[PDB]
C-alpha cells in the first residue's frame, strides 16, 4: 500500500478532499469538499494507463455499460463542490462516483461500469459544471446561439421573431404563427430553447391559444403595455397551464406604481427581469419587489457588476434609444427616474446577500449574452474584494459564495420556468449538458460543451495539424451539432398542454421536446442559495436603497476579473 | 487560445479600421464603410490600452476625422456609430455621436417635406382638464390610454374624461412630476369605443351607463377624483 | 443527348477520389480539410475531442455509433467507422459491427493485448469486416513475435506499421513484409526531412508526459523514434514493402496532406534512387500507379469498399477530381461526389 | 489561388499576431491571447522563410517576449505554444514550450494543495518479485494488469504473482530495460478478481485452482518462470 | 418552539434517531440511526390532524403528486435503520424522506408532495421492510404462496410443475412447453414469479430454449443427474443469456467430489441450494463451497436455526425419503454421510460470520416456505445468545448484526438473481413491495402486505364488524389481489432473450413481465453485509468443520423466539 505525495497525486487525478483551486484570475477560491475515487484504483486513460481491456475497462460489464465517463473531475454544483468520476449514458448523466471494472477493482456501482462500448474523456485537473441557462433572451439574432453557447450557456429561454422592433424591445414570440415559426427554426441550432408569448393581452382565448401553440410562458413587457389588466389575465392563464411568467414592469407609471402591480400579481408567482431597473421598469422603486415571498428575482447583465463607467455607459443606451434629448427636460428626467446609480450599486450588493436570485443577459437589448457566467463571478469576485467572506462560508474557502452565485445561472433559472428535472445542475437523471472548465480560464473561456450526453463544441486547433492543440485555436462546432445528431442531443421546451396535443408530430420538430413542470408551486424560498426575503424600502427623493430597516450599497469599481486578461477583444 | 466568434467579428472589424485609416494616409476622401470602421477600431485599441474612460472616448471619437477627410454625403450618413470594447471594468456600450460634419451638398436619401401643418386628430374637440400628481413618483401617460385610469396618483375630475384620450401625436405622451399640476387635452376615442384592458375599470362598451359603473369601481379602488358613491344601484353585471 | 452535361477535362488530369483510413473523428472540421485535398472518403472512429478519440480511432457502442451516423448525414465525403476491438468479449465484440461498424480497431491506448486481439479477428471473420491495429509499444503482453501468432495468420490494416505512429518497439516495421498484412504508414513520418526527426520526438514528448531529466522517459522516446526506420520507410514505399498511405489526423496526423505527401516521397525516392526497373519506356508511369494506388484503390480494398470506389473505373461510384498538372498533388480544380460536383 | 481552409485559419492567426505585436509596440502588457498569437505568427513567419530549423524556432520563440511585456498571470499561464508552419521540407510541429516568465504574483486557477502524503491501495500489502528481462526488446507493464502474464520474456517467479499487479499509482508503469534487473512491488487485484483478458491464462475467477491451470497454460505456452509440469491433471474445462 | 419529552412523541410519531426498539420477543435491539422529518411538521393523518385539505395534503401539489404516504415509518434495510415518511406512486417507491405540502411546511422534495390525489397510510409505531425473496421453491403446489406471503414473502423464485415426483425432489419447470403452463399459471397468483428450468442436461440447444422460454435460470439437480458434464454445459449457456444458475450437489460422489463439481463450475457464478448439506449435495464436505469467491451460499430453512430437535428430525426426513431402512448397512451409511449434526451446527454460526448469504425454504420438500423470515431471526437470536453482540457493531445496539440477516432474504437473493433493480430493498425507483412489521411481532406475523404499490394482504377482522380490529383475526386477501389489480400489481420475471421475444404478448400474460440482468458478474463479494470468503476445510472423519484454520460450531438450542409465543400451532 506504498504512499505518494500530495503534489505528485494531483497532477495525475486532479485535486483532492481538502485541497483548494482558485477560480479564473479571481479571488474566489474554492475546495475540494469529498472525493468518492478509492485511491490507487483511480480511472486514468493512456498508452499504459488503466482504462484498458480486462483492466479498468470491464470484459463482463453490468447491463448498463457506459457511453462516456469523464474521469477525475471536480464537480462545482449547488449541490456541493467535489471529487467524482461521472457516467453518461443515452444523453443522460448516468452516474457520479468510483465507476471502472467491478472485475477487477472494489467499489464500482454498475451504473458507473465501464465497457467496451463506454468512451473515455479525461477531467482530472478541470472543473465540471452544467450548462448555464439565460432566460432573459431576445430572439433578435440567430447569431446570438453558437455566441451564448461558446460561453458555458447550453439553454436559452425568452422571445421574438427576429431583428423586429418588437422583438428589439421585448423576449416575446407573439401568437401561435409566430410560435411555429420559431418552433421549426430552432430545429437548426445547438442549444435548448423555449419561448414565450405576449402576456400583454386582456384576452383569455388568445392567452391560452399561445400557450397551447408551445410557448413556455408568458412576457408582459412595458412596450407591449404591462398594465394591471394585462398582468391580472395573463397570471390566471399561467396558473392553469402550469407556464412560468415574465415581467418588465410600468417604468412610466401610467397605470400604477410599484405597489399596484403587485396587488395586481396578487401574489401569484413571478419571474421578474432586471429587477434593479435600468433593464426597465416602475420608476424608480422596483428593486423592492425582489425581496418579496411570491418574487423570483432576476438581474440583467449589463449593470453588473458595477463599474466606474457602467453609470455612463447606460445613460447612452437609454438615450440613444428611446429617443431621449439632453435639451429637454422631460427627457433628461425620465433618463434620470430610471438609471439610478444607486440602486445600481445596491445590486452588486443584493445578490451578495441572497436577494436576487436570476442572472439573465437580455441580449441585443441591454444585455450580452455572451457575458452573463463571466460578469456572474466578476461580480462575485468584487463583493468578496469589498466585503469580504462570508459569515456562512465554513473553513478557509468560499464555497458557499461559491455555490450562491453558480445556482444564479443554472438551478436557479431552471427551476423557475419548470425545467429543473431535466436541466440546471449536475445530478443523475438529467441531461448531460455539461461544460468542462478549465480552473485558470474558469468563468470566461470553457474547454468544451457537452450537449445532451455528446459533445457539441470545443476549442480546436488547426484542423490540418497532427493533434487539436495548435493555433489557430478557437470554437469549433463539433459532432452533436450536426446532422441528425443535432435533433437528439437539443430540447425544445414547450408546456404540457401543447406537448399533450402533440405539438411536436404537429410541426415536424425532430427534437427532442420536453415540457415545463411545476411553475406555479415556487416562490422565492425554492430559488436555491437565494432565498432571502425582506422588507425594502426606496427613497423617493434620494433613489437610496434600503432593506430591513439598513441601507445596502456597492462600491463601483475600476478592474474587474475575467475581463483584459483573456480576451484580444 | 480560445477565441469567441465575438473575438473574430472584432478583429476583422479592426483591419477594416486598419484599411480604412490605411486609405486616408495615402490622402484618400473616405466613404460611409471606411470612416465608420475606423471609428470603431480606433475606439476598441484606446480601451485595450484602459487608459481612455467610456465617457471620454464617446467624444474624443469625434475628432478622428474631419469634414475634407471623408466624402460628401457621408457626414449627414453617419448619424452616430455604437461599439463595444473591452475596458479594464470589461465590455461598454461607447456611442460616439455625429462624428463628423457635413461639409457639402450631396445628402443621401434626403427629405424635401412641404413646409405646411398636419391637422391631427380632425374634429375631435379637446377639452382642458386640470391635473395633479399628489405621489411620490412621476407619472407618464401615452397618446392613446383611457386617461380616465391612469395612475390613481394624478388627481382630476375622472369623471370628466371618461372614453378619452390625450389629444396628442400618435405614440407621445405627458409627463407628470411628483407634485406638478397641469391641464391637459383630451379628445374621445374612436372606433367602436370598446374600452378592455388597462385598469378593468371599463372592460366593455364605453357609453354613459358604462361610466357610471367606471366611477363606481374606481372609487372602490382608490382613484383621486373619482367622485363619489352617492348611493349606487349595482346592475346585474359589472 | 439533351440530357447530359459538358464538363471539359482537356489539359486537366482526372483521377479517383482519395481514401484516407486512418482518421480520428476528433474534429468535424477536418472533413473540409481532407475534402479540398481530394480525398472524398474517410474511414477512422471516434466521437470528437475526447481524449479516447484522441488516442484512438474508435468509434466505441452502438449507441455512440448511432451519434456519429447520425452525425455524418451532414458531412459531404463518404463515411465509414470502426469499433473499439479492444475488448475479450465476443458479445459486445459483433455488437458494434451490428451496429454500423465497417470493422475493428485494436489500439495501444485501449489496451492492444493478444487476447484482445484474438477475440476481434475471429468476430471479424464471421461478419466479414476488416481490423486495423496499433501495436503494443510498451511490448508489455509480448513482442511482435507474439501480436503475430495471435493474429494467427488472419488479414490485418496496419496503421503506421513504420513506429513512429506507435506499436512494438521497435521492430514492428517488420510486419509490413508478411503475407497476411496491410501494410499503411502515417503521414508525418512522410517523407523523410530533415526536420522530421526533431519535430516527432516534440510530439511524442509534447504527448504521452515525458520528460527531459527523466531516463526511463528518454528511454521510451528513443525505443519508438527510429530515425532509422523511419528513414527506412520512404524506401519500402517505393519497394512496394508499405501499401496504404494515411493521414492519423489531430494525432500524429495531417488529414490534409496525404496526398501531397505521397506525392513528394514519390519524388524524393526518384532524385535519390533514380527510375524504376520496372518502368517500361522514358517515363514513371509504373512508379507513378504505385503510389496513386496506395491512397485509393489500396486502401478500398482494404476496407471492402473497392466494388463502390476506389478507381476511375466504369460501374463504381462517381467519385472523381479534376488535377491541374501543374498543382497536382497539392490544390485540386474540384471535388465531383457521386456524380455531381460538390 | 485555390486557397485551402487551413491557409485561411492561418492568415488570420497571422493578423492576430500583426495586432499582438503592434500593441506591444505601442507599449501595452500584452495577454494570454496577444502573447500566443504573436508567438505564433512568428513561428510561422520564419518557416516561410526558409531559413530557421525546426528545432532552432522551438526555442527562438522562447525571446519573443519578455515577463514584462506581458500581464501577470499570462506567464503561468502559457505553458506552451504549439503551431505548424511550412518549411521548406513541408509542414513541421513546433512547440515553444514556455515562452515566458512568471515574474509576478497571481497565478489563474492556482492550486493551493494541503502538503501531507496520499495513501495508496489502504491495506493491500505488497510483496517484492525479482523482475529480469532476458529479451532483446524493452518491456513496460502497467499498473492493472494482471501481472502473473507480462511478456513471456520478464524472467521471475510467476506462480507468487497469480492474481497480483504492480502496487503503485493508478495509469503509471514499470520499465523493464532489455538485461535489467528488478524487484517489483505487487498487491492483489480488488473487485471481483474476475481476470478476463490478458494472455489469456487466466479468463475466469481468480482462485487456487484457476491458479494451477494458469500456470499449466503459461508453461506450455513458454513464459520465463511458469514453475513447472509436476504432471498436470486436466480439468473437465480448460 | 415549545418543547416536548420522549415519552410523549414517540406514542405519536414512533421512535426517533438513538431510540431503540427490540425486536419481537429477541434480543436483537434495533437503533433509530437517522431521521428524516422535521420535529413540528411530522405528518399525522387523523380527525383534527395534519393531513387535510389546505395544509399537510396541497391544494397546489406538485406534478409528481404522490399515490400514497407511509407516515413515520421506521425503515429497516440494509441501507440503514431509520425513520422518514414513504412516498408512494404508479406502483414505485417515489421517495424517502420528509413530503407534506410545501404550500405549509419547510424541506418536502416535490417526489414527496402530498395532494388530493394521495392515500394515507399510518406508520409510526411500525417498522417497513422490503419484501422477502424466497429462491429456493418447489412449485409443489399453489396453496404455498398464501402462505409464504402471509409470511412477509413477496417473490417466490424455484421450479416444478406441482405435486409431480420430479417436483417434489427437484425445483426445475422443464422444457418450454412446462414453461408455458406455469407462465400462464401464474396469473392467478399474488407473488412476483420466476422459474428455473431444467440444467441436467449436456444439450446446449434444449438449455437455451428453455430460456428462450421464459426461465431466469436454470437448475441442476441430483436427481436429475448434476454431473459435470450437465454442470459445465448449462453453465455456459447460462453465461450467454445472462441469466442465474442453481444447483443441487452430487450427494453420492458417483461423478465425483465437491472438488471435481468446482472444477466444473470453472469459477463462474452459482447459487448453491443449502450449502450445509442436509437438503443435499456432496457428502460430507459440500459446506466447504460456501468460501470460495465465485460462490454464492444459500442454506435450506429446515436445519435453520440449531436446535435439540433438528437432528432427529432429519433423519426422519431423510428416512421417510430415499427408501431407507433400519436394518440396512449402506442405508444407515448413507444416512449418516449426509445429516452430519457436526456441519449443521456448524452452519448458524456460519451465517453469522457472513460466510452463508441467503436464506431460502425448500417448501415441500425439506423446507418450510411458512418460516424463512421467522427461521431468520431466530438464528441471529441464538447467535447473539450464544456469541454475544459483533465486533463490527457500533453502539450499543445490534443494526449491523440486523442488517447481516436481513440482507439474506432480501437484496441478497434479489442480486443472485437479477432482479435487484425492481425488487429487493426499500429504495427509491424500486417495485413498492412493502411489508409493515408492528415491532412485538415482528420477524413472524407481519401486519400488511403491500404488492406493487397497492395494498394485497392484510391482517382484516369480522368483515360485518364496525372496525377492523374484531376478531377473527385472520390474515385477508385485499384488493392488490383481485379483478385485473392483481395484473398491475404483480411480476413473472424472464430472461432478456424471452423478454425481447415477446414472451409475454406470447402467452397472452396480462402480468407485469421484466427480465433478469447481471447474473453472470456477480461474486460472493456482491452479497451484502455477506461478502466473507475463505479456506474452509472438512474432516473426512469427524465430520468437523474447519475456517481459516480454526473450526466453526454452534451449540443446539432448546428453546427459539418467534415461536410458541405468536401461534396457536
Ligand atoms: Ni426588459
Ligand atoms: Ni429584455
Ligand atoms: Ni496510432
Ligand atoms: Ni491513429
Ligand atoms: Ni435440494
Ligand atoms: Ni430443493
Amino acid at each position: 500500500m506504498k504512499k505518494i505525495s500530495r503534489k505528485e497525486y494531483v497532477s495525475m487525478y486532479g485535486p483532492t478532499t481538502g485541497d483548494k483551486v482558485r477560480l479564473g484570475d479571481t479571488d474566489l477560491i474554492a475546495e475540494v469538499e469529498h472525493d468518492y475515487t478509492i485511491y490507487g484504483e483511480e480511472l486514468k486513460f493512456g498508452g499504459g494507463k488503466t482504462l484498458r481491456e480486462g483492466m479498468s475497462q470491464s470484459n463482463n460489464p453490468s447491463k448498463e455499460e457506459l457511453d462516456l465517463i469523464i474521469t477525475n473531475a471536480l464537480i462545482v454544483d449547488y449541490t456541493g463542490i467535489y471529487k467524482a468520476d461521472i457516467g453518461i449514458k443515452d444523453g443522460k448523466i448516468a452516474g457520479i462516483g468510483k465507476g471502472g471494472n467491478k472485475d477487477m477493482q472494489d467499489g464500482v456501482k454498475n451504473n458507473l461500469s465501464v465497457g467496451p462500448a463506454t468512451e473515455a474523456l479525461a477531467g482530472e485537473g478541470l472543473i465540471v459544471t452544467a450548462g448555464g441557462i439565460d432566460t432573459h433572451i431576445h430572439f433578435i439574432s440567430p447569431q446570438q446561439i453558437p455566441t451564448a453557447f461558446a460561453s458555458g450557456v447550453t439553454t436559452m429561454i425568452g422571445g421574438g421573431t427576429g431583428p423586429a422592433d418588437g422583438t428589439n424591445a421585448t423576449t416575446i414570440t407573439p401568437g401561435r404563427r409566430n410560435l411555429k415559426w420559431m418552433l421549426r427554426a430552432a430545429e437548426e441550432y445547438s442549444m435548448n430553447l423555449g419561448f414565450l408569448a405576449k402576456g400583454n393581452a386582456s384576452n383569455d382565448a388568445s392567452l391560452a391559444d399561445q400557450i397551447e401553440a408551445g410557448a413556455i410562458g408568458f412576457k408582459i413587457h412595458e412596450d407591449w403595455g404591462t398594465t394591471p389588466s394585462a398582468i391580472n389575465h395573463a397570471l390566471d392563464v399561467a396558473d392553469k397551464y402550469d407556464v412560468q411568467v415574465a415581467i418588465h414592469t410600468d417604468t412610466l407609471n401610467e397605470a400604477g406604481c410599484v405597489e399596484d402591480t403587485m396587488a395586481a400579481i396578487a401574489g401569484r408567482t413571478m419571474h421578474t427581469f432586471h429587477t434593479e431597473g435600468a433593464g426597465g421598469g416602475h420608476a424608480p422603486d422596483i428593486i423592492k419587489v425582489a425581496g418579496e415571498h411570491n418574487i423570483l428575482p432576476a438581474s440583467t447583465n449589463p449593470t453588473i457588476p458595477f463599474t466606474v463607467n457602467t453609470e455612463a455607459e447606460h445613460m447612452d443606451m437609454l438615450m440613444v434609444c428611446h429617443h431621449k434629448d439632453k435639451s429637454i427636460k422631460e427627457d433628461v428626467q425620465f433618463a434620470d427616474s430610471r438609471i439610478r446609480p444607486q440602486t445600481i450599486a445596491a445590486e452588486d450588493t443584493l445578490h451578495d446577500m441572497g436577494a436576487f436570485s436570476i442572472t439573465s443577459s437580455d441580449s441585443q437589448a441591454m444585455g450580452r449574452v455572451g457575458e452573463v457566467i463571466t460578469r456572474t463571478w466578476q461580480t462575485a469576485d468584487k463583493n468578496k474584494k469589498e466585503f469580504g467572506r462570508l459569515k456562512e462560508e465554513k473553513g478557509d474557502n468560499d464555497n458557499f459564495r461559491i455555490k450562491r452565485y453558480l445556482s444564479k445561472y443554472t438551478i436557479n433559472p431552471a427551476i423557475a420556468h419548470g425545467i429543473s428535472e431535466y436541466v440546471g445542475s449536475v445530478e443523475v437523471g438529467k441531461v448531460a449538458d455539461l461544460v468542462l472548465w478549465s480552473p485558470a480560464f474558469f468563468g470566461v473561456k470553457p474547454n468544451m460543451i457537452i450537449k445532451g450526453g455528446f459533445i457539441a463544441l470545443s476549442q480546436m486547433g488547426d484542423a490540418n495539424a497532427s493533434i487539436p492543440t495548435p493555433q489557430p485555436v478557437y470554437y469549433r462546432e463539433m459532432f452533436a451539432h450536426h446532422g441528425k445528431a443535432k435533433y437528439d442531443a437539443n430540447i425544445t421546451f414547450v408546456s404540457q398542454a401543447a406537448y399533450d396535443k402533440g405539438i411536436k408530430e404537429e410541426l415536424g420538430l425532430e427534437r427532442q421536446v420536453l415540457p415545463v413542470k411545476n411553475c406555479r408551486n415556487v416562490t422565492k424560498k425554492d430559488m436555491q442559495f437565494n432565498n432571502t426575503t425582506a422588507h425594502i424600502e426606496v427613497n423617493p427623493e434620494t433613489y437610496h436603497v434600503f432593506v430591513d430597516g439598513k441601507e445596502v450599497t456597492s462600491k463601483p469599481a475600476n478592474k474587474v476579473s475575467l475581463a483584459q486578461l483573456f480576451s484580444i477583444f | 487560445m480560445k477565441l469567441t466568434p465575438k473575438e473574430l467579428d472584432k478583429l476583422m472589424l479592426h483591419y477594416a479600421g486598419e484599411l480604412a485609416k490605411k486609405r486616408k494616409e495615402k490622402g484618400i476622401k473616405l466613404n460611409y464603410v471606411e470612416a465608420v470602421a475606423l471609428i470603431s477600431a480606433h475606439i476598441m485599441e484606446e480601451a485595450r490600452a484602459g487608459k481612455k474612460t467610456a465617457a471620454e472616448l464617446m467624444q474624443e471619437g469625434r475628432t478622428l476625422l474631419k469634414p475634407d477627410d471623408v466624402m460628401d454625403g457621408v457626414a449627414s450618413m453617419i448619424h452616430e456609430v455604437g461599439i463595444e470594447a473591452m475596458f479594464p471594468d470589461g465590455t461598454k456600450l461607447v456611442t460616439v455621436h455625429t462624428p463628423i460634419e457635413a461639409n457639402g451638398k450631396l445628402v443621401p436619401g434626403e427629405l424635401f417635406l412641404k413646409n405646411e401643418d398636419i391637422t391631427i386628430n380632425e374634429g375631435k374637440k379637446a377639452v382642458s382638464v386640470k391635473v395633479k400628481n399628489v405621489g411620490d413618483r412621476p407619472v407618464q401617460i401615452g397618446s392613446h390610454f383611457h386617461f380616465f385610469e391612469v395612475n390613481r396618483c394624478l388627481d382630476f375630475d375622472r369623471e370628466k374624461t371618461f372614453g378619452k384620450r390625450l389629444d396628442i401625436a400618435a405614440g407621445t405622451a405627458v409627463r407628470f412630476e411628483p407634485g406638478e399640476e397641469k391641464s391637459v387635452e383630451l379628445i374621445d376615442i374612436g372606433g367602436n369605443r370598446r374600452i378592455f384592458g388597462f385598469n378593468a375599470l371599463v372592460d366593455r362598451q364605453a357609453d354613459n351607463e358604462s361610466k357610471k359603473i367606471a366611477l363606481h369601481r374606481a372609487k372602490e379602488r382608490g382613484f383621486h377624483g373619482a367622485k363619489s358613491d352617492d348611493n349606487y344601484v349595482k346592475t346585474i353585471k359589472e
